[PDB]
């Protein structure tokens, strides 16, 4: 995607002050809650009844953390977000079968998740920033589908 | 809110369409899997070439659900009370899914009644169509 | 955009049967029908207070001729539309003031009305083919909004 | 359709807002106008450079009628009748618009509100906005 070097300045510094692996959680955790038909794909996952029960749940805390971290190193390659993400882009549609509206949902979660853990810092243009990044890895991770 | 003449617009096109209910409702499947492929994740386990039973049957199922909702088009929620638990706890299709479909049957009508497709009755259908599809995704969350 | 010459080929072949002016009228004033909210642009036009005036005016039929004839013109350059439409882009955020969500409305009344023309020879993969059009069409459109 | 529940969660949050609504109505505002700037296309006539009265003075209206509607969540269609209203007959923004401006909202409550936007409270104060949202756009059609 394109960015100005002011945003891509602004999503870098936030970034390395990310906990990757309990923002992650939370971020999964909160997608579940909030748009609980997105629990479809997880029925392996254990008790996910109620608000405590999935965001205290282990295995949502596990794959929350893969997938912030996938989401990390694509941060790492913003000018090519269609080639970092095509391997797992064929992964969700040939054998996981997850509609791709889902990776919008969970962008803006993350925006959400962000926004409550940094406060103030999180300022409009820092959250213009990352709203382009999240639409871009969306729109990357949705472009192998067929 | 649909209208009284929506109303009488969605039964005077539907009562056109009459039997081949399925045989459209098949069609609209098959343009929505063709058009937007992202809608295939949610019949992974069917055959999806064309013509197979399986989307003829789902076709012919949707279709009377839609024939139902019209004959009860004051009373919707009551009448697909079972469908909405149906998508809300099992099935959960993403909400965004339902225009897709209804696009579909739009376009669908339109290749079929050319003489009772006007711009009020499109215009009522489409309507009508976002109304099942409130219905439907009512129970959600 | 991208389309195999198979769906270029079909996506031509039908054109050449369009009388792009009388489908213009009819797409911009079902447009305006289904959709009364797009009116906001047009009340410099007169009576729209029904569909049947809607679809009578003049006005309307003279916009729906320029807007489907510029759509013409596009499909001769599928391999660029951006390109071709980024004059029409600026021009239709910097002083139109026209939310792109319109373009999209417009594309799906389109294809609604190719089907009420064409009935039984506006096949399924025909379709599928003019919704990669008309996507690529409002995503040019909008490209320059800033 | 708001559980008991949600209805606690949105007063108890609206509450923690109290004074602040117009302040963090404008800051919703300005979120959204820059991370999506299709939105801006309604608005040619404001300056919506940062910390803009124009902007500052919607966005206590915004807030004030969001007040009005956790007031009277139970009998929200009338009293958001007159903007129901005005939306539909005379801005006529697209329905889409709203979700945009719903989650800039969030955002805002999530970076004001650290300890009361818990994940139960997203949930529903999530819902409240959609709420909101379809009454803002019964009329348009
Ligand atoms: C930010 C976008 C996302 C990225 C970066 C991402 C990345 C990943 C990665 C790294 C894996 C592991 C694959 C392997 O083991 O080979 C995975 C698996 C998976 N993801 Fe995604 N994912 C994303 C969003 C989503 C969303 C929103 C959903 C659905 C709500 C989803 C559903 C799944 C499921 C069902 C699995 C399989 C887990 C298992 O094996 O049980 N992902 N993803
Ligand atoms: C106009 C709105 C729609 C109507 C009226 C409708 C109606 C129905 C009905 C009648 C059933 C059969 C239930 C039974 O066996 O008792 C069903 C099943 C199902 N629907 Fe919906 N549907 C609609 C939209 C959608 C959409 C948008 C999708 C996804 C893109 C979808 C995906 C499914 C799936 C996966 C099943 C299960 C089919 C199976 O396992 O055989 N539906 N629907
Ligand atoms: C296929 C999609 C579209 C194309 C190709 C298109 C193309 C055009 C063209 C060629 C013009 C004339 C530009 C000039 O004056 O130099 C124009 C003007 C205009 N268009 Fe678009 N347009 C499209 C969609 C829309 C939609 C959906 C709306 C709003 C509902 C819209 C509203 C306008 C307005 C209000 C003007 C000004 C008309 C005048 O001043 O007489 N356009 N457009
Ligand atoms: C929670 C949803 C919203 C609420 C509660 C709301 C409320 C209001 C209120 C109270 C007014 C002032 C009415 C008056 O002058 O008496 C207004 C005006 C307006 N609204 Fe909405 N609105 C909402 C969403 C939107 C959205 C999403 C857009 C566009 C992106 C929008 C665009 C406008 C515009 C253009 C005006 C006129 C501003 C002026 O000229 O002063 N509104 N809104």
């Amino acid at each position: 995607v394109h960015l100005t070097p002011e945003e891509k300045s602004a999503v870098t510094a936030l970034w390395g002050k990310v906990n990757v692996d309990e923002v992650g959680g939370e971020a999964l955790g909160r997608l579940l809650v909030v748009y609980p038909w997105t629990q479809r794909f997880f029925e392996s996952f254990g008790d996910l009844s109620t608000p405590d029960a999935v965001m205290g749940n282990p295995k949502v805390k596990a794959h929350g953390k893969k997938v912030l971290g996938a989401f990390s190193d694509g941060l790492a390659h913003l000018d090519n977000l269609k080639g970092t993400f095509a391997t797992l882009s064929e992964l969700h549609c040939d054998k996981l079968h997850v509609d791709p509206e889902n990776f919008r949902l969970l962008g803006n979660v993350l925006v959400c998740v962000l926004a409550h853990h940094f406060g103030k810092e999180f300022t409009p243009p820092v959250q213009a920033a990352y709203q382009k990044v999240v639409a871009g890895v969306a729109n990357a991770l949705a472009h192998k589908y067929h | 809110v649909l209208s009284p003449a929506d109303k009488t617009n969605v039964k005077a096109a539907w009562g056109k369409v009459g039997a081949h209910a399925g045989e459209y409702g098949a069609e609209a499947l098959e343009r929505m899997f063709l058009s937007f492929p992202t809608t295939k994740t949610y019949f992974p386990h069917f055959d999806l070439s064309h013509g197979s039973a399986q989307v003829k049957g789902h076709g012919k199922k949707v279709a009377d659900a839609l024939t139902n909702a019209v004959a009860h088009v004051d009373d919707m929620p009551n009448a697909l009370s079972a469908l909405s638990d149906l998508h809300a706890h099992k099935l959960r299709v993403d909400p965004v899914n339902f225009k897709l479909l209804s696009h579909c049957l739009l376009v669908t009508l339109a290749a079929h009644l050319p003489a009772e497709f006007t711009p009020a009755v499109h215009a009522s259908l489409d309507k009508f169509l976002a109304s099942v599809s409130t219905v439907l995704t009512s129970k959600y969350r």
